RNA sequence: GCCGGCUAAGAUCAAGUGUAGUAUCUGUUCUUAUCAGUUUAAUAUCUGAUUCCUCGAGGA
């Protein structure tokens, strides 16, 4: 059963590509047991278009993340992270930390630092100390996390997604110290928890990009059941402030449909934090003349001009 | 032997008297009246009709909760109505 | 005060061997003790250092073992390279991944 | 005490983060301690700073030893003739050194030192060969300038 | 019939979360797996005291209250309303698992101050005015636990030197943030 | 005390954790995506998936103790 | 309104907290919980829990007043802190060996447990299978 | 808040010692009364001589020194029957 | 609190005063001792048993 996959080169040889599959062998899911894994290597040849197999490198656990860095290859065997070189007959094991809790389910890497997923805790942050060959875990988290995916937005912070139906973000205090060689049985140094937003379906992508020619850049999402979302930053103070007060005004005036209170709807897990909902602010346009009299004249506005001002900030990213 | 009823509520409104016109029945606040109080069936029946729920005088208004019960699901128990053994 | 006597703890006295079966008096000050400077010194005659985990132990086999468990753990869970690597020397150069980090330095000397 | 360094000669103007920001230059200083009288509640101008490394310690008792800190010379240290406000840069052979221009020393001299820190306590007892040795150290030396500290020689027991 | 605390501390995988009471409990390894769990601060720790968690020494008389910076610096009107919410400041705060207890309340470059009671002068603009301890690493050589500092006059060039600044340190990406306001 | 699930002084290991298998499973009844994400994952039916989690709900974390 | 002003008032409920007066203790406890009900959904978690520290050490008090306001404030915490963090300063205490730990112990449990019982699904820590018996949650350990 | 004072006491006099004892009454009513004041300001104290039990009440100005007289009343002799005493 | 200690570190049993409530004060005593059972996280508590020296007396 495959897992995993990655399109890499290998710094010991030349500008070849490599496709790196990551496979169980014999699992059982409930109660859970697998009897091994491998990884398969191949050489990716004729412009991209064929696959020849090379070799077959046997591990002790299912490898669930593969990740290139740094001209190698990190893998995650289960509850191991391992560095691993291309050699002639197998791969190479060349770096390994042990000290990851349960299960890795992702890897990600920005330049200097790698990211870990684990399957109940939410992120370790690692530094590979390539003159002295160390994988040093410098950094956790304080909350418990069922993560499905991960994204790196900058060189700090994360933006993560729950098996729950969460997204949350995560950052470092400036006061991080990467250099390193518990406190709460952990790490020494804890991150930060900025942003938590119940969407209420499963993600299981999450992406920055741009999605119109001359727009912005957003935050992708995507769900189980189908649906796709975005999630932009506000630029200044006054539209954060208009719209908050939008939601308030909104979440009184035009209640849920089927009984729920709208905060603790998206408190489903975690409170919310920093995140204005737009599906609610956007239900403006679709309630009574009166009703949208009585919550305009409270923004000091018409009608008209909050339609105006909710149409700009949708245009200015999305469609 | 203040203990609230705590029966499957019903249809009825809760009524207060001139005295606790403005309280709250399960906190006993001033600020923020924010949900209206049900009652069971038991507590509204014949010359029960009509009292009210904190000291069982005659109701001359609404019942409510306060905004922080409310926000506790403190409304989601049973009939509040203070009673007596 | 004799009341203090049995109050705060005292005629219940607890021994310990790592300690020259040195007898401590009332639990606030036995538990104090292993921190203290005499069971720094006693335990430093087999050679274990003081830490949280020989905490409230007062014999000297079961130090001995204790020692012995967190030592496999540690020395387990370390990476030690010279053991734990895979090296394919250039005498076959397609051949011969199981070399180890020693005998790599034994080809190639 | 082999890895801190025993500084004495501290006025009113320096502190305890001062000293390790001034000796951070020589090394990685990880504490400073600062003992406090009872009378005053203040420093009695000696105080310790302890390193990582004896090397450290070793590196700031040869560099800031006999400096000009606030006005006071401070020195750096590994941690009948009365003679008082005597610097802490001098060991005993520096004394029994400057004590031989003026006479001729019967022993070696010894300086007090304070029970706690050990370094210079801030009085010393000296004897000479004979009395006219005394009285040139009570003419000359009883004020002359040493460095950075003016010393005072006096008698330590004289019969009416 | 129950467990020694030697004997406890061999079965399971963290013996220093053992505690004396710790084999006393009806299921003591629930107890120690619940100890060992990468969260969940401990117990208040004065559970087995009898000075009902006032403790009357330690000398707690002291100031009655230290406001802040901000509070000092019409009674005062939207300028120095201005004023209160520019020089508002976050305070020292305490992270998830820092409980409170009785006790835990009481235990190359140069200051002007200190130069100017020291007897050193200021910086020159083309010269050698060096501090009387740089006479000593000049002599003798650099000092081995910072190789990386750096002194004008025997590393670093007299034209640096500026105000109180004797010495730098000098150790031999895509840092901005994502979404912040404008 | 009235309330499913609760606890006290003498509550023991298994009746924590077979109250917290049961209510997990509920949960799984309940959320629409979380079935979903089981089904896909174990290549089931959603009713057959359900009607397994019902039939685990009877004896969760095996019978008792002595 | 009192998102703008809970740093302000932190110093002093923590000068009020760590006072020996119980009614110094009772009314600090009394401001936490209204403070924390008032401020929810607006990013102030970081005061809340640094009072949550000082809150928490009351809970072994005997006096009916201090606990009932202690216990109001645990509550409102629990809505505006979450209950993860509650869940994770009762662990380490459910199974204690005094019965008066377990007793406090278990109403906050109970307390927390009657309200937002659905979310401690997410929050509750990994027990592992003894001879006996099964206990590990194997269908959230599924990775697609 | 809080909650927001009379002790009974039963089995100490009969209606029947009464009938040919008209002073027997008043003297055990007196008795009563200095047993009252020593635990206290008795604001009432009455006694019913009809009651077939012996019933009596005492009421002070305040409830501390109620519950100090029923408990040295609960148990003791008086008159060669044992007397009982309760709170109100 | 002062320079390990000076018995202001705890429990308890009777009485007085007083509050809506918490409480406040006096006499005390404090096993100086051992074993068995109850019990307590451990103490605690409770439940039972257990000739000599000195100058007629005292102590063990
Ligand atoms: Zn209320
Ligand atoms: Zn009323
Ligand atoms: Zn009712
Ligand atoms: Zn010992």
């Amino acid at each position: 059963a495959a897992f995993s996959v990655a399109v890499c080169r290998f710094s010991n040889t030349g500008e070849d590509w490599y496709v790196l599959v990551g496979v169980a062998k014999d699992l059982i899911l409930n109660p859970r047991s697998v009897a091994g894994g491998f990884v398969y290597t191949y050489k990716l040849v004729n412009n991209g278009e064929k696959l020849e197999f090379l070799h077959k490198t046997p591990v002790e656990e299912v490898p669930a993340a593969i990740a290139p860095f740094q001209g190698r290859v990190l893998i995650g065997v289960g509850k191991l992270l391992r560095v691993y070189d291309l050699g002639k007959k197998k791969l190479l094991r060349k770096c390994e930390n042990k000290h990851i809790a349960n299960y890795i389910s992702g890897i990600q890497t920005i330049g200097h630092r790698v990211i870990v997923s684990d399957v109940q805790e939410s992120f370790i942050w690692v530094r590979y100390k390539r003159n002295e060959n160390q994988l040093i875990i410098f950094a956790d988290d304080t909350y418990p996390r069922w993560v499905t995916t991960a994204s790196l937005l900058d060189y700090d912070t994360v933006a993560g997604a729950d098996k729950f139906g969460n997204i949350c973000v995560v950052r470092l205090p400036p006061n991080t110290n990467d250099e390193v060689d518990g406190l709460l049985n952990g790490a020494s140094q804890k991150a930060e928890v900025i942003m938590n937003y119940h969407v209420g379906e499963t993600v299981l992508s999450l992406q920055k990009t741009t999605l119109i020619p001359g727009g912005s850049e957003s935050l992708v999402y995507t769900t189980l059941s189908g649906g796709i979302g975005i999630l932009v930053p506000f630029t200044s103070h006054e539209d954060h402030d208009f719209f908050q007060h939008v939601e308030m005004h909104l979440r009184s005036e035009h209640p849920p449909l089927c009984g729920r209170d709208h905060l603790s709807f998206r408190s489903y897990y975690f409170p919310v934090k920093n995140v204005i909902d737009g599906d609610l602010c956007e239900q403006f346009n679709s309630m009574e003349p009166n009703k949208q009299k009585n919550v305009s004249e409270e923004l000091d506005r018409t009608p008209p001009e909050v339609s105006k001002k909710l149409e700009d900030i949708r245009t200015r990213y999305a469609f | 032997d203040l203990i609230f009823c705590r029966k499957q509520a019903g249809v009825a409104i809760g009524r207060l008297c001139e005295k606790c016109d403005g309280k709250c029945v399960i906190c006993d606040s001033y600020v923020r009246p924010c949900t209206l109080v049900r009652i069971c069936d038991e507590c509204n029946y014949g010359s029960y009709q009509g009292r009210c729920v904190i000291c069982g005088g005659p109701g001359v208004s609404d019942a409510y909760y306060c905004k922080e019960c409310t926000i506790q699901e403190k409304d989601r128990d049973g009939c509040p109505k203070i009673v007596n053994l | 005060p004799y009341w203090l006597y049995k109050l705060h703890g005292l005629n219940i006295n607890y021994n310990c061997e790592i300690c020259g079966n040195y007898t401590y008096r009332g639990p606030k000050a036995f538990q104090r003790h292993f921190a203290e400077w005499r069971h720094a010194h006693g335990m430093r005659c087999l050679g274990i250092p003081n830490t949280a985990h020989f905490a409230n132990v007062t014999q000297i086999e079961d130090a001995v073992s204790l020692w012995a468990k967190l030592k496999l753990q540690k020395a387990s869970e370390r990476w030690q390279p010279d053991t734990e690597e895979e090296y394919e020397d250039s005498s076959g150069n397609v051949v011969n991944k199981k070399t180890y980090e020693d005998l790599k330095r034994q080809g190639l000397l | 005490q082999d890895a801190t360094v025993y500084v004495g000669g501290l006025d009113e103007k320096v502190s305890e983060p001062l000293l390790w920001e001034l000796f951070l230059q020589a090394g990685p200083v990880v504490n400073t301690h600062m003992p406090k009288d009872r009378v005053t509640g203040q420093h009695q101008g000696y105080g310790f700073v302890e390193f990582l490394s004896e090397e450290d310690a070793d590196y700031a008792i040869k560099i800031m030893n006999m400096i000009k800190l606030y006005g006071k010379p401070i020195r750096v240290n590994k941690a009948n003739i009365f003679i008082g406000n005597l610097d802490p840069e001098i060991d005993e052979k520096l004394l029994y050194d400057t004590f031989s221009a003026f006479g001729v020393i019967l022993q070696t001299p010894k300086i007090m030192r304070d029970p706690d820190t050990g370094n210079s306590k801030g009085y010393a007892f000296i004897n000479f060969a004979s009395f006219d040795a005394s009285d040139a150290a009570i003419e000359a030396m009883n004020g002359q300038y040493l460095c950075n500290r003016p010393i005072t020689v006096s008698y330590a027991f004289k019969k009416d | 019939n129950r467990f020694t605390v030697a004997e406890l501390k061999q079965l399971v995988a963290r013996p220093d979360v053992v505690e004396m009471h710790d084999v006393t409990a009806q299921d003591p390894k629930l107890l120690v797996h619940l100890k060992a769990t990468r969260n969940s601060v401990p117990v208040p720790r004065h559970w087995c005291f009898k000075r009902k968690y006032l403790q009357g020494k330690r000398g707690i008389e002291k100031p009655p209250f230290e406001l802040p910076d901000f509070i000092k610096r019409d009674i005062d009107y939207q300028k120095l309303h201005d004023a209160f919410f520019k020089w508002q400041t976050k305070p020292k705060l305490t992270i998830h698992g820092d409980l409170y207890y009785e006790g835990k309340e009481f235990e190359g470059d140069l200051s002007d101050e200190l130069r100017i009671s020291l007897g050193m002068p200021v910086g020159p603009n083309a010269h050698k005015v060096p501090p009387p301890w740089l006479i000593a690493m000049q002599r003798y050589g650099p000092p081995p636990s910072y190789p990386n500092l750096k002194i004008p006059g025997l590393n670093s060039p007299i034209p640096p030197l500026y105000g109180d600044v004797f010495g730098t340190n000098a150790a031999e990406i895509d840092r901005t943030p994502w979404g912040e306001l404008e | 005390s009235k309330y499913i699930g609760t606890g006290h002084a003498d509550t023991t290991k298994w009746e924590w954790l077979v109250n917290q298998h049961r209510d997990s499973y509920c949960s799984y009844m309940g959320h629409f995506d979380l079935l979903n994400y089981f089904a896909i994952a174990e290549n089931e039916s959603k009713a057959r998936v359900r009607f397994n989690l019902m039939e685990k709900m009877l004896q969760p974390c095996g019978p008792p103790a002595d | 309104m009192g998102k703008d002003y809970i740093y302000a008032v932190t110093p002093l409920l923590e000068d009020a907290l760590m006072d020996r007066d119980l009614v110094h203790r009772q009314t600090a406890s009394a401001v936490v919980q209204h403070m924390s009900l008032g401020v929810y959904g607006f990013g102030c978690e970081d005061s809340l829990n640094h009072l949550l520290n000082y809150v928490w050490p009351n809970v072994f008090e005997t006096s009916p007043h201090v606990i009932q306001a202690v216990m109001g404030a645990l509550e409102g915490l629990r809505v505006a802190i979450g209950p993860c963090r509650m869940l994770q300063y009762c662990l380490q205490g459910l199974f204690h060996p005094a019965r008066k730990v377990r007793d406090v112990y278990w109403k906050i449990y109970n307390s927390i447990y009657i309200g937002s019982q659905d979310a401690l699904i997410a929050h509750y820590p990994r027990i592992y299978n003894d001879d006996k018996n099964t206990y590990i949650r194997y269908e959230l350990d599924y990775i697609l | 808040r809080r909650a927001g004072r009379v002790v009974i006491i039963k089995n100490m006099f009969h209606p029947m010692d009464f009938e040919d004892d008209p002073l027997v009454l008043n003297e055990i009513r007196e008795d009563l009364r200095v047993e009252c004041s020593k635990f206290g300001q008795i604001r009432k104290l009455l006694l019913f001589d009809r009651h077939p039990d012996g019933v009596a009440s005492v009421s002070f100005r305040d409830p501390e020194e109620a519950d100090y007289c029923i408990q040295t009343l609960d148990g003791r002799w008086f008159g060669g029957r044992q007397i009982t005493a309760q709170a109100w």
